[PDB]
């Protein structure tokens, strides 16, 4: 059902199916082709097995003009959160070229902004893993506006966590 | 003993008040001057027995049937707290067990269907602490929210949660207080709080106002705001209006914000929604009220009365399996063991007294 | 209203000037059932925290707590001055032997309403006046009500350049 | 040349005036070879690390990464102004339809222009103006440009008395 808790308890799967795969089982199979893993993948291989902690893995983007309204996949093209590498402490985000090219939304830069914030705080490494087309034209100055937040948080962290970026 | 007189304000000061049953009393005004001059009399036990200053006035925090008893719960209050503000609180570590517990899936199903049914709060904070093992400040004092400190892995924490089997669970003056000053008690002594929210909003009434609610609910929200100490909050159900940002959440600064499936998490109740919203649509074609009425409640419900909107704004971190709390707040102090923050120099702030 | 106000002025770097004349506290089972001991607190708490200029100037009565809680030397405040009209004791003239001289009630047996009602004023003439204090310097000086505003305008001058510390924290846990 | 003069001005209490009209990066696959990521990367740096007053004016052009590179408001500038000739975009407009409506330019794309250049000018007058990014605060006002100069003087004016914070480092460890 879903007017019980427990129709509740099994909306919340579907959901984690949705969000544990975004992007289509063909986009997946065309990464994988390349000789690649997916966002989520490079992650696990990452972090000690069992410590990822999932952040803002439900957001969804709020751009109208075009038609991203249409397709609005949970998370929003990146997988963020924290964990632990060989037992310390570590902030983790991930670009999921199987979203939108991977291409930086306003949410999708949001989300990392929360994880460099979390890190900053806690005092533990970034480890950005870079897999994006660009930015996603279609929220216009938006994506600008992502960037420019990251930027600053980069620059502000230089020096006080390590950041690390994995491009691939 | 008796506290006479001036006297009385040294122990408000405090941090704690513990007295017991039939042989402690506290008072600036004995009741002879008080019939004197008011005109009405009273014994010492309900001026300010112990029993009074727990359920009524709000100055003690614990009251025990005995001295040995009280001077036991004086030794668990240190238990939990620090030395002094500049260590954690005493620490017996223990290592968590980090797979799914058969007591863990019992809070799969503690949240009963019909929002009206109110479940038991105690429980979901037991599941969460150490040895299921909680320790209360003041039950007796505005019973319709629950304060007091436990262990997570062996670390002092403390716990702010509406208690929906009193009054709803609503938010109140009394409530504020209690909570507001215990949350500042912890984030002073650097014990980390968790906090579970089911709340419906504000307990309706005149003489809430003609107090001033406005004050006085304002002191919760400034002192989770003012807090740098670990804050976690868990919302199992109901999260409605001003009561949502009260109760720790991330606005105010919550560093890791967790909803259950069954969290509601909107600016109103559906019914007093819809009765603002397209009251247009009620009125005409209208047959009676029901008809319109109760499909646009529940259109509205099963639309928004998620925590899922809250979710895709990152307002909340995750949407969660319920028995997979324990799990999160465990690896989320974890992470938040090192939590350290900042802000621009103050003598000290001026929170609404 | 006023732990409120000097918080406010003593966060903003503002002197406080206080008046006291004040018999005590209302009576009421309504006064404590609410929560006075917790409430009045925070007058204390306010003037003990303050570290900008305090000047009291106590113009008539102060009795007991009271007594504490607007502006004693003994919560922190710089300069207290006291009038000659100021009773400082720890309360009025007739509760205090109305117990410590308590052996003269049926004593004296019709005689007694006349027996106590001098020891009021006897004590009120000796007690009800701002020099045990004085004595003890709990009150910097007594003073004419006509030199008060002088008084005042001198210390501030002086005061103007004051500073202290005190251990950190985060903040404070004003009762609430 | 700009990423040292900031920083110049900034250790030295000396406010910064950006004057924007940017196209983007110099395209060049020498620009590229030579490091320009790891180059005007200081640029972004300077601004950010800055804690002097930052006024920023787009009279013009800010296009892409190069937007954010001229003292955006999200490297934390205080005042960001633009003129109406300004043209805030990811990118300039026929770049953007080229990628964003392919398949109109070619279903039905007998005749390939007339909607390409269609679907530009219709990009152009949507788009590249200041008032997208005025919209959601990335430009404090879009003003007239004879109104720079009495922006630039009240604003310098209110930032005068401007402190911020950050967490200790020895120092941070920009690009090289």
């Amino acid at each position: 059902d879903i007017h019980t808790t427990a129709g509740k308890l099994a909306d919340l799967r579907r959901r984690i199916e949705e969000a544990t795969h975004a992007g289509s089982a063909r986009a997946v199979e065309k990464q994988h082709a390349k000789g690649k893993l997916t966002a989520r993948e490079r992650i696990d291989l990452l972090l000690d097995e069992g410590s990822f902690v999932e952040l803002d893995e439900f957001a969804r983007h709020r751009s109208t003009n075009f038609g991203l309204d249409a397709n609005r996949p949970y998370g929003d093209g990146v997988v963020t959160g924290y964990g632990t590498v060989d037992g310390r402490p570590v902030a983790v985000f991930s670009q999921d070229f199987t979203v939108f090219g991977g291409a930086l939304g306003e949410v999708y830069g949001q989300k990392i902004v929360k994880v460099m914030d979390f890190a900053l705080k806690t005092g533990c490494p970034v480890v950005g893993i870079n897999d994006s087309g660009g930015a996603r034209i279609q929220e216009g100055v938006a994506s600008l506006g992502a960037y420019g937040e990251i930027f600053r948080r980069n620059t502000h962290a230089s020096g006080v966590i390590p950041q690390i970026s994995l491009v691939v | 003993g008796p506290c006479a007189g001036g006297a009385v304000y040294s122990p408000a000061i405090t941090d704690f008040t513990v007295m017991v049953d039939q042989t402690s009393h506290m008072f600036i005004t004995g009741p002879d001057v008080i019939k004197t001059v008011t005109g009405e009399d009273v014994g010492f036990e309900e001026l300010g027995g112990a029993r009074t200053h727990n359920s009524t006035s709000g100055v003690a925090h614990h009251m025990a049937g005995d001295e040995k008893d009280a001077v036991e719960y004086v030794k668990q209050l240190l238990s939990y707290l620090p030395s002094n503000n500049l260590s954690e609180p005493p620490a017996f570590p223990e290592e968590a067990d980090l797979a799914v517990t058969d007591e863990d899936a019992e809070l799969d199903t503690i949240v009963p269907d019909s929002a009206n049914q109110p479940y038991d709060m105690h429980s979901v904070i037991e599941h969460v602490l150490d040895d299921a093992e909680f320790f209360e400040t003041q039950p007796l004092f505005a019973p319709n929210i629950l304060t007091g400190f436990g262990r997570v892995e062996g670390r002092p924490v403390g716990i702010v949660a509406n208690q929906p089997m009193q009054f709803a669970g609503c938010l109140d003056i009394t409530a504020s207080e209690k909570a507001a000053r215990f949350v500042r008690t912890c984030d002073a002594f650097n014990v980390p709080v968790l906090t579970f929210v089911d709340v419906p909003g504000f307990l309706p009434g005149v003489d809430q106002e003609h107090d001033g609610i406005i004050r006085r609910g304002a002191k919760l929200i400034f002192a989770y705001a003012e807090a740098t100490v670990p804050l976690i909050t868990v919302i199992t159900r109901k999260a409605f209006g001003g009561a949502y940002n009260v109760m720790g959440s991330k606005h105010l600064g919550a560093d890791l914000n967790l909803a259950w499936p069954t969290a509601q998490i909107a600016v109103m109740g559906a019914q007093g929604a819809v009765n603002i919203l397209h009251r247009r649509t009620i009125a005409d074609a209208g047959d009676d009220a029901e008809a319109t009425r109760a499909r646009l409640i529940q259109e509205y419900e099963d639309a928004l009365l998620n925590p899922y909107t809250a979710a895709e704004r990152g307002y909340v971190d995750a949407v969660i399996m319920p028995s997979d709390t324990r799990r999160h707040i465990v690896r989320g102090l974890r992470q938040l063991r090192t939590k350290r923050e900042s802000l621009p120099p103050k003598k000290h702030g001026n929170i609404p007294l």
